[PDB]
């Protein structure tokens, strides 16, 4: 009773946003809540487009280290990865690099990636220029949008780029 | 029609012989002629095990002094020199380089048993992963080994328990797979810690009567500290029963007051599980209390 199926993963540092992207893209709640997500989780939002619908069957990873045995399995799985770093958190940025490393390692050849600066909102406190990071971007071709889970800002149309980048490789 | 296969627990048995007996179990079973059922399987009663298991272990590395074994310093622990924090808040607490080890090895890993997960300790996180890059087959990377198994285990099921609820297959026969290989590798790093937990020689150093949580905090380290480290201090204490002489220290001293409460005002504390409002109250009355008192 669906037209397709994208598995999505979201990876970055710890508490860079993922799960309140998550959170906020599938139920649409925020919690201020501090959690840190251990393992991984999923959460299952369908979107519709073109207008065939597609479930998205997100999978959330704990960004610790010591996670990184369990949060590598579900690599090779997803047709999209999303790195997420966190605007105000300079190596956070710094660690895409790495992030990047990760999904050249364990993901699948052709993965639909997708750079996220999550906590766009903090305007004060914000340390990684917008320009900067969509630079780095377009060196490497992967779409870049910066977002605030918070405030809604762009998390929507974080994932529906996502999905469509990947619909046009299918 | 294959047999209905899941892993059960009895009541009152240990995470480490519970994990025993399904590894068995998983071992010993052709998956093939069965069929998985997660839902008798009990998460709740996992997670308290586990936590309990966290416990025991963590009262054992201090008992047995494990944490003395591990120095090169008498930096105030283990990871102080890790932290390059700069004393601000990270998800609600700041890094306080007098945190007993034990301590830091709870929060780093008992299960929040509300939403399966960790409520965070993040000032440790950075520090500790540091810590572990430099110091492979130290004992807290040994430990923390064992104890990550031990948060997955307990990831993995309600993975599969949820993925079971959304018909998800391709997710519940793999993660089975995994769950046996998380098995084993759990009873190999339970055996290898047994050496990493042996009494050093040089005798157990005198009881703090002043916290549960830190080391000894002498005036003049105390007053370095800033509000959110005070503050975050404040916090912890309050995870004894009985107020602290260390707590009563800080809350005595004038000159401390202004920074403790505006952390508070801050706001950075407002995402804790751990009551942060209520403590905080409790701590403002405590500070009320005290300033009385301390006017003769
Ligand atoms: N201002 C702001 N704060 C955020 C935002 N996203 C997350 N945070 C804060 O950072 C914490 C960590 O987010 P979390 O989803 O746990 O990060 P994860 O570890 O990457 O999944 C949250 O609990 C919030 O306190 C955001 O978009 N804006
Ligand atoms: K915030
Ligand atoms: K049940
Ligand atoms: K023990
Ligand atoms: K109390
Ligand atoms: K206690
Ligand atoms: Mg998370």
């Amino acid at each position: 009773e669906y037209d397709y199926l994208f598995k999505l993963l979201l990876i970055g540092d710890s508490g860079v946003g993922k799960s309140c992207l998550l959170l906020r893209f599938a139920d649409d709640t925020y919690t201020e809540s501090y959690i840190s997500t251990i393992g991984v989780d999923f959460k299952i939002r369908t979107i519709e487009l073109d207008g065939k619908t597609i479930k998205l069957q997100i999978w959330d990873t704990a960004g610790q280290e010591r996670f990184r045995t369990i949060t590598s399995s579900y690599y090779r799985g997803a047709h999209g990865i999303i790195v997420v770093y966190d605007v105000t958190d300079q190596e956070s940025f710094n660690n895409v690099k790495q992030w990047l490393q990760e999904i050249d390692r364990y993901a699948s050849e052709n993965v639909n990636k997708l750079l996220v600066g999550n906590k766009c909102d903090l305007t004060t406190k914000k340390v990684v220029d917008y320009t900067t990071a969509k630079e780095f971007a377009d060196s490497l071709g992967i779409p870049f949008l910066e977002t605030s889970a918070k405030n809604a800002t762009n998390v929507e149309q974080s994932f529906m780029t996502m999905a469509a980048e990947i619909k046009k490789r299918m | 029609s294959l047999k209905p296969l899941t892993l059960l627990m009895t009541s009152s048995t240990s995470f480490s012989e519970t994990i025993n007996q399904w590894a068995d179990i998983l071992k010993t079973t052709d998956m093939e002629k069965f069929s998985f059922d997660s839902n008798p399987i009990n998460l709740l009663e996992l997670v308290k095990q586990f936590n309990l298991y966290v416990d025991e272990l963590a009262i054992t590395c201090e008992a047995n002094n494990v944490w003395a074994k591990e120095r090169i310093d008498s930096t105030p622990n283990l990871f102080a020199l890790y932290d390059n924090s700069g004393g601000e808040a990270i998800h609600g607490h700041a890094f306080v380089p007098y945190y007993k080890e034990s301590i830091v090895l709870r929060r780093l890993f008992t299960v929040d048993p509300n939403t399966f997960n960790l409520s965070r300790f993040a000032a440790f996180e950075g520090p500790c992963q540091l810590y572990c890059k430099e110091h492979k087959d130290s004992a807290w990377v040994k430990i923390q080994t064992l104890l990550t198994l031990g948060n997955g285990i307990i990831n993995t099921l309600k993975i599969i328990k949820q993925a079971q609820a959304f018909g998800i297959d391709e997710a519940v026969t793999e993660n089975l797979k995994a769950l046996k290989e998380q098995f084993i590798a759990f009873q190999l790093a339970e055996a290898d810690i047994k050496e990493s937990l042996k009494a050093p020689s040089f005798a157990e150093p005198l009881p703090n009567k002043e916290s549960e949580f830190f080391y000894p905090i002498d005036e003049k380290a105390l007053a370095k500290m800033n509000g959110y480290q005070l503050a975050t201090i404040c916090l912890e204490e309050l995870n004894s029963p009985k107020p602290s002489p260390l707590i009563e220290r800080i809350l005595s001293n004038k000159k401390f007051w202004k920074r403790i409460n505006s952390a508070f005002e801050s706001g950075v504390f407002k995402g804790r599980t751990d009551d942060p409002a209520g403590k905080i109250a409790k701590i403002r009355e405590w500070h009320q209390l005290l300033q009385i008192s301390g006017k003769k």
